[PDB]
């Protein structure tokens, strides 16, 4: 009885140490989950912006070309019409 | 401000209890006599609640601006204060909105960088790095050089 | 601005409605005339789901909404969807109260009367606007032209009707509507896409098919050559991407869409093409103005927006009218919105000021007042 | 890239516009004191009869009901226009701010701060089951 | 929108707030009591009008900056 | 909390039975849902023993039980054991009475019409609830993640289902529901063990089995490498203790358990894996919000929990899908109660408080007031 | 003596538990600790593109307005022409 007596303390201690580990590991979780909500929300904001970017890039570089080409062909027949 | 509020409302049921038990646990000396001025971390290890961090944060920094290294009762009620979830809770939305609508009494659609240039002329502050930069990333979050309201919107949203 | 009073210059369209204040250079707001209700259950409670999403915000919603026009051929066919569509031009995509300020609508010629009468009713009952005036849809591009004369071909997206103008003085007699307009391309266009494999058949994807239509067909200077040539090499297919991805080739449907303008046999109509219609037009015209008319042919409306129509119609009519007259196409690079600007410019005149048709003299006359002397 | 700069001069700018916002306050109540005091009518009370009286409450009564009137219309349009606030934010509400309804609840109450009792409770039963016997 | 029946409500309050008085059921005194209490509620009717015309304006703001970022969404 | 009154959320489920008071962040009784008969025949006298062990109790004793459940595919099969299961769930793992909270059930969609109207009745005149509302297992998923838009999967242990919503429109035509999930991984696991010389027989051992797929097995990234690796190597063999010692050691039927999910030839079902029935679903939505269905494709339900699926089925669905579309997979790790969560949520709601079906509504119209409005 | 051993037993399930705690959070800290890399990674990607797509962006309206002012000057000739 006495030897398990013992055993019992020892145990209780390392139980102690458990129950702390437990709750640093859990207010670690807390804290990623944060970060990684932020960086995910950064993500969002970044693409959308990328593709707001991507096609107002597209609309002007078919307008140049719409325009360039008409106005080539108004040169040509300016040169004509000379 | 909310400061002396929230010191004021710590005089309640809960945060009272905390802060007798917090005496009554780790709150003796006995100690080898180091002075130990810091004692306010030992009260966050001891906590075994962790708050937020920038209510920590703002614990160590703002409170013996002049360096005093020695906490009153007023202060053992401040330290109480950010220990529990006292915080004004980013102040009213309706604060917000009135602010908004005071920097839009010229009615411009948003908030002009006119407006923060002025209000920073009126208040003072030195024109340090992030003068200025928060400006523009503020008022430039698209990055083409329009203000929109979201943009100042979110931004006085989280702080109090 | 100030005090005094603007006009709204409404132009109610069929396809896209333009509207803007008075005396500017472009329409405020311009959005499609579409009316969409939800077709699908629905089971999320509380998102503020509405019974019916007009003008710019079912283009976006599309997807589960069923589009459908209220103004079929320049006529109004729902008087009820109408009615929304105007409320909603006026307070949100303006935001000017009606009461306040006096409208010019404009319409189709050779139109039914009681579209007519029943639009002026409603102005003035429902929305109780001060006065308002309508005004056919081929004077104001001629005003916007800065000519005096001239024969207008107004090409929109319900009706093709060509009216021609000499001095100012309209010729009633040689008004020539048709019914072939963007929409019949639309439609047909989607009809032929079949042939490589594309199936659009919701009325949602119509608006795709619209979208295909106006970024890349193009008008054939000569059929038979164009359609030899698409049928040997390659040069012509121009790709096109989807709203979800897997994209498409488009072949010889790219002129084959926008040549039934030319050729109305390809949807089954009779009459003669749009090359045709406008010498008929001057035809009927006396003998001593057609070299004007000939000089100063104008084109106007969205549909003649394809690129190289001003050069086919011209060879068109080179080749049917006399060998001395010169042909002249008159073609504004600002030609969807010139029926608009020129109701602008029309109602920033002062010698206008006095023809709207005042509310007290509709009190006095009821609706007819419109065919009245107040045209 | 100074925190501490970037927190300072957030803080004393909210703190300097909480000032100015005061100052347009107490501005705002200066100029309602000012209308209320311009408002008044000046009328007198000499000589006058008990006809003249009823004769002058009548037209008072009668400016009353139309400032009541116009108090009315003003707060129809002020009306419509929340209405049309309220669906703009729900527009908004619908583009972005779906999320609202997982974060309007509540939480950390007692599964996050009471769960071993569970197991010691189990065991309490079982040690109390054993020594039954 | 329909006008008719807000005109009629609108009517329907002016009348319930139509503070007519008899002949002998007041006094000079009274009557000059009851007009001071008149120009009272006029003036802090006055005082929440103003406040409302501010709220308005500050309507007016916020809708200007939500079409501005429903226009930005585009 | 205090006056006024609180809903319960109950979610029947499949193999756990999740249940807890609305407006809560988790379940607050989350438990087995197995009833088990004794087999033996029990010898001391005055035991105090029960007829039927129930819940978490039975998974004490299951040494001699025979444990049951009473919901096999969704559907349920054993009416008396599943009120035996809601009985203990309102008095002893809540105890709350049902005759002052109204209750929010969940089903799977596409179920048998005579199960809801059986389940209403039961909740009526058993238990006496105030009012019940039934609601779709995939719409609650939804609702947690905070979205108005998405594909969700939502793989439970009985059936896995998958609902497209645009809009908080549900697309009823485009529903796919399959009838693999954790209960035939589970057999299979059980099965495929035999290969090693372990059998488990007894249905208390399928519990055991159950444990060890949860602790060790996950999905693999790429299945032909994995196969290639584990028979070389023995990187992968990770070993287990049972409940009674001689551990076992578990080589390549790790990753080859849950492999059944994008192959259900193995167990012999003829239909398409988790990973094309999706792009099947959604390919048979309207070609305008298949982008959006793409980027807010929605992971739920215990059994997509396995370690590295959002990561197999990604791949999957991108090798599927065309080139341009951007591929995203929500997989927030509250996965197993996000149908409870999304539950809670929608019972808070106020605008949701005039759906309940009122006793007085079901004592006019009968049981068969499921199907009608009150959906 | 016995109850000891009981008390014992407890103390043991209790560490096992505890162990399973350790485990399992550093299993999802670790994966959390993968998405928090790879999102960070992909956001600085995706802000670099979106910002060289703007830079094109401005240069085409460049390009847009010399073309527009020549196209002005071709139409005044032509006309003049006619
Ligand atoms: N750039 C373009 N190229 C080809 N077709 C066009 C173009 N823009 C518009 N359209 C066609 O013209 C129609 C719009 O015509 P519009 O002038 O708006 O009609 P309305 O007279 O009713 O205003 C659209 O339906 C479209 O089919
Ligand atoms: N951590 C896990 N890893 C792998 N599989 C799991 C895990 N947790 C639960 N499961 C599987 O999921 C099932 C529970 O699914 P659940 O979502 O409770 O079903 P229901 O929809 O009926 O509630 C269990 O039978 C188990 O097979
Ligand atoms: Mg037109
Ligand atoms: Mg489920």
């Amino acid at each position: 009885a006495q030897k398990d007596e013992e055993k019992m303390e020892i145990q209780e201690i390392q139980l102690k140490e458990a129950k702390h580990i437990a709750e640093d590991a859990d207010r670690k979780y807390e804290e990623v989950a944060r970060k990684l909500v932020i960086i995910e929300s950064d993500l969002e904001r970044a693409e959308e912006r990328a593709e707001l970017s991507e096609g107002k890039c597209a609309e002007l570089e078919e307008e140049l070309k719409t325009v360039t080409n008409n106005l080539k062909s108004l040169e040509a027949q300016a040169e004509k019409y000379s | 401000d909310d400061i002396y509020k929230a010191a004021v409302e710590q005089l309640t049921e809960e945060q009272k209890n905390e802060f007798k038990a917090a005496f009554d646990i780790f709150v003796l000396g006995a100690e080898d006599g180091c002075i130990s001025t810091k004692e306010l971390g030992k009260v966050m290890r001891m906590l075994g609640q962790n708050p937020t961090p920038e209510e920590l944060q703002e614990m160590i920094d703002e409170v013996d601006e002049d360096g005093s290294g020695t906490v009153d009762f007023d202060e053992f009620l401040v330290m109480m204060v950010r220990c529990m979830k006292d915080d004004s809770k980013g102040k009213s939305e309706e604060e917000l909105s009135d602010l908004f609508r005071m920097f839009d009494k010229n009615a411009d659609g948003y908030i002009d960088l006119e407006e923060l240039k002025i209000m920073l002329q009126a208040t003072g502050e030195t024109i340090t790095e992030d003068d200025i930069e928060e400006l523009m990333k503020d008022g430039d979050k698209n990055n083409d050089g329009r203000i929109d309201y979201d943009e100042f919107l979110e931004f006085m949203k989280g702080v109090e | 601005d100030d005090e005094e009073t603007t006009a709204l210059v409404c132009d109610n369209g069929s396809g896209l409605v333009k509207a803007g204040f008075a005396g500017d250079d472009a329409p405020r707001a311009v959005f499609p005339s579409i009316v969409g209700r939800p077709r699908h259950q629905g089971v999320m409670v509380g998102m503020g789901q509405k019974d019916s999403y007009v003008g710019d915000e079912a283009q976006s919603k599309r997807g589960i909404l069923t589009l459908k026009y209220p103004i079929e051929h320049g006529i109004i066919t729902n008087w009820d969807d109408m009615e929304k569509i105007w409320h909603h031009t006026f307070y949100n995509e303006l935001r000017v109260a009606p009461e306040e300020h006096p409208t010019l609508l404009t319409e189709a010629p050779l139109n039914p009367k009681a579209n007519r009468e029943k639009m002026t009713q409603i102005m003035f009952e429902t929305f109780n606007v001060p006065a308002m005036y309508v005004a056919i849809q081929a004077v104001l591009s001629l005003y916007a032209s800065g000519r005096t004369t001239g024969i207008v071909l107004d090409s929109g997206d319900g009706v093709t009707h060509n009216v021609p103008i000499y001095e100012g003085y309209a010729l009633p007699h040689a008004i020539m509507r048709l019914d072939l307009a963007g929409r019949d391309l639309t439609d047909y266009l989607m009809k032929i896409l079949t042939e490589r494999g594309y199936s659009f058949v919701t009325t949602a994807e119509r608006e795709i098919v619209r979208d295909i239509k106006e970024k890349l067909c193009y008008v054939a200077l000569d059929f038979e050559n164009e359609m030899a040539t698409a049928a040997s090499s390659s040069s012509l297919e121009k790709s096109y991407e989807l709203p979800d991805g897997q994209v498409i080739t488009i072949g010889n449907e790219r002129f084959r869409c926008p040549e039934t303008l030319f050729q109305p046999s390809f949807i089954g109509m009779e009459s003669a093409g749009i090359h045709e219609t406008t010498y008929n037009s001057i035809m009927k015209c006396d003998i001593d103005i057609r070299k004007d008319l000939y000089a100063n042919n104008v084109l106007s409306g969205g549909t003649t927006m394809y690129p190289g129509i001003a050069d086919r119609m011209q060879k068109e009519i080179t080749a049917l009218a006399p060998s001395t007259m010169k042909i002249k196409i008159i073609a504004p690079p600002e030609r969807k919105y010139s029926v608009w600007i020129g109701g602008s410019i029309l109602a920033s005149l002062s010698t206008f000021q006095q023809m709207w048709i005042s509310k007290q003299e509709y009190d006095e006359a009821g609706p007819s007042i419109v065919h009245r002397k107040c045209f | 890239i100074s925190a501490s700069r970037k927190l300072q001069l957030k803080t004393l700018m909210l703190q300097i516009a909480k000032q100015e916002l005061e100052r347009e306050a107490e501005e705002r109540r200066g100029e309602k004191g000012r209308a209320l005091s311009t408002r008044c009518q000046p009328l007198e009370l000499a000589g006058l009869s008990f006809a003249e009286l009823q004769d002058l409450c009548r037209q008072l009564h009668a400016r009353v009901d139309k400032v009541d009137e116009e108090r009315y219309d003003v707060e129809a349009k002020v009306t419509k226009n929340i209405t049309e606030i309220a669906d703009l934010n729900q527009k908004i509400f619908d583009l972005r701010g779906k999320f609202k309804r997982p974060t309007l609840r509540r939480v950390r109450i007692s599964a996050d701060a009471m769960m071993q009792a569970l197991l010691g409770a189990r065991a309490k039963e079982t040690l109390d089951l054993r020594a039954h016997l | 929108g329909k006008r008719q029946t807000e005109r009629e409500k609108k009517k329907k309050i002016l009348a319930e707030r139509r503070k007519v008085l008899a002949i002998d059921h007041l006094n000079e005194d009274q009557l000059r009591e009851k007009a001071k209490e008149l120009w009272q509620s006029i003036y802090n009717l006055e005082a929440e009008k103003f406040d409302l015309q501010e709220k308005f304006k500050q309507q007016k703001y916020e809708i200007n900056v939500l079409r501005n970022r429903i226009n930005d969404n585009q």
